[PDB]
């Protein structure tokens, strides 16, 4: 997936450069490496009798 | 600790003050309390005179 | 610094003891359910624990 962007310049009052705001895509893919889940003791719920 | 350093002079070997053990775990922490996110003291830094 | 050897301080003995009621507390023994998953309990000891 791309991801389109966009600088502009500001506070500066610009001038004709022909060029205020810029472009920028971003191309991510995805990548897969291993996982590993660790259990640890964590607060436990209230179950009323 | 300078000051039994230098009654040494005179006798040694009989000193004692505070207990010996402690605890507090058994896998997690109920954290309920202190904490001191900025730390510095004048000892610390190299100036133990 | 350097004057005379060894000496040091062998730390006094004392007891331990505890806020003073019969019954036990609910996050204590909860909490002990946490971490470990025996049906009955190891070592054989309740109020220790």
């Amino acid at each position: 997936f791309l991801l389109k962007y966009q600088i502009y310049g500001d506070i500066d009052r610009d001038p004709a450069f022909g060029e205020n705001t810029m472009t920028a895509e971003v191309p991510v893919v995805w990548d897969k490496c291993e996982v590993e889940v660790k259990l640890y003791a964590g607060p436990l719920q209230k179950l009323m009798s | 600790r300078e000051r039994e350093e230098w009654l040494e002079l005179v006798d040694k070997t009989v000193g004692v003050k505070g207990l010996k053990e402690v605890r507090s775990i058994d896998g997690i922490r109920r954290h309920l309390e202190e904490y001191g996110e900025r730390e510095g003291f004048a000892v610390v830094r190299t100036l133990l005179s | 610094p350097r004057s005379r050897t060894a000496h040091r301080v062998d730390m006094v003995r004392e007891c331990d003891f505890n806020p003073t009621m019969n019954l036990k507390a609910a996050g204590p023994k909860a909490r002990l359910r946490g971490s470990g998953v025996k049906s009955r309990r190891r070592v054989s000891e309740v109020p220790l624990a």
